């Protein structure tokens, strides 16, 4: 049944590039296989389902699932910063088409967490490298710039990508991350002060709108917003400290065990 | 009235192959123009059209497409406004209106409600027959607003409600439930143990 589900796999790319985004991903929820007949089979036939599943967690909202296929198919660095390190039994040709995979997770796996990480990847290029360093900025303006250069891969057919959406919806999501970073943690905050950093947003009256729209996402929390004053406000803590006692306890296991 | 009478058709194509014989569209856009008029809805029919005109461009049809995404706002939060524009490539949301109906779309997803009510251009004659359509807006403005807000303005709420008389916002305060204040009223010996053992194990 290997090949069946090859072919649904390939199927159900061939109607991504042509097709539906539902239907594909319908086909995606019936074709997981076992492991095992693909590995017996070949090296690369499991790479390209994980290719899929990672195309399916990128059509999904969810960054998470394809981060995991991704890494499977490709090596990639684990909860508690651990290298994950791939096989290279897989065709050559396969193998450059998992670091083209590898690539494009980037994009997802920028998503799943941190941080500043390139050294699988070679560091001679700027077109990663660069567009990690202007994420590390917190400025649009390098962001922006980084497409309008490397606008070419992105159009990597025409039609199915007419207009790049997935790469703008996706710096829309990485601009609202910095403000949030701040995270409140203040009681009461002076309104200069955040007129002063909701300045460097685009929107200059984003602020009054920008601060409140924040709020709405619930990424981080305004106390005080609209208010007459004008300025924002801003068991639980021992199970958060035991957490970290578990954490510790566990770096401590593996080094024994090592 | 015709929805109801629709319906079960409509259900019985959706559940078989037939969904994907353009020659039902015929049935399917009237099916929508009922939705409209009676403010009824039917998500999966709705997408089941959408995915017609993509694999068919032929029979693209402005309005069905127009009324069908605006239905699909009224009804946020839920995702439908989202999954509708995946059924709609670049090409076709460029054109007129659909450019300009995702564009308001756009302003009530990001919530940006008196940008919105000031884009509309209220006249607009899609929004004739689609019954409802101004209220149901209202609902997810709400919603939005019960979650967001503590307390707020009078005359604020009724300017994101779209410019209402007193009496108008009376009407939605009363169906949250929300009244004026001052203003319109809105709204151990485990853990003992587990650091026994955390202890031992770093004394280990």
């Amino acid at each position: 049944k290997m090949l069946g589900y090859f072919s649904l796999v390939g199927l159900l790319r061939l109607h991504s590039l042509l097709g539906d985004y539902y239907q594909a991903i319908k086909v995606l929820e019936n074709i997981e296989l076992n492991k095992k007949s693909m590995y017996s089979r070949v090296p690369e036939c499991q790479v390209t389902t994980y290719y899929y599943v990672g195309f399916a967690y990128l059509m999904m909202r969810r960054y998470q699932d394809a981060i995991r296929v991704f890494a499977n198919i490709l090596l990639y660095i684990q909860r508690t910063k651990s290298m994950f390190q791939r096989t290279t039994y897989k065709y050559e040709m396969i193998n450059k088409q998992n670091e083209q995979m590898h690539a494009l997770l980037a994009i997802a796996l920028t998503m799943y967490p941190m941080r500043i990480d390139e050294s699988i990847h070679l560091q001679l290029r700027e077109k990663y490298g660069d567009k990690m360093l202007r994420m590390q900025k917190g400025d649009p303006q390098v962001y922006e710039e980084l497409f309008s250069y490397s606008c070419p891969k992105f159009l990597s057919e025409p039609f199915l990508q007419q207009l790049k959406v997935f790469s703008d919806e996706v710096q829309q999501q990485a601009q609202l991350s910095t403000i949030r970073s701040f995270l409140k943690l203040y009681t009461t905050m002076p309104v200069a002060k955040l007129a002063g950093f909701l300045d460097l947003t685009e929107q200059e009256f984003r602020i009054q709108l920008l601060v409140f729209k924040h709020k709405m996402k619930n990424l981080v929390w305004t106390s005080g917003i609209s208010a007459l004053d004008g300025e924002f406000q801003s068991x639980x803590x021992x199970x958060x400290x035991x957490x970290x006692x578990x954490x510790x306890x566990x770096x401590x296991x593996x080094x024994x065990x090592x | 009235a015709m929805f109801e009478q629709m319906r079960a058709n409509v259900g019985k194509l959706l559940k078989g192959i037939d969904r994907y014989n353009p020659e039902n569209l015929a049935t399917l856009e009237r099916y929508v123009e009922t939705q409209a008029k009676e403010n009824a809805y039917d998500l999966e029919a709705n997408l089941a059209v959408l995915k017609l005109y993509q694999f068919n461009p032929a029979f693209f049809q402005t309005t069905v497409t127009a009324q069908i995404l605006l239905k699909a706002l009224t009804n946020l939060p839920h995702t439908d406004f989202t999954l509708c524009k995946c059924m709609i490539d670049q090409a076709h949301q460029e054109e007129r209106p659909i450019r300009q109906i995702l564009y308001l779309g756009d302003l009530l997803e990001t919530c940006h409600f008196q940008a919105f009510w000031q884009a509309l251009d209220e006249n607009m004659d899609l929004l004739e027959g689609i019954t409802g359509f101004e209220d149901s807006v209202r609902k997810f403005i709400c919603h939005v607003v019960g979650i967001t807000y503590q307390h707020i303005d009078r005359w604020l709420l009724a300017e994101m409600l779209g410019d209402l008389s007193d009496s108008q916002l009376k009407v939605w305060m009363s169906k949250y439930g929300w009244s004026a204040d001052e203003q319109i009223f809105i709204c151990x010996x485990x853990x003992x143990x587990x650091x026994x053992x955390x202890x031992x194990x770093x004394x280990x």
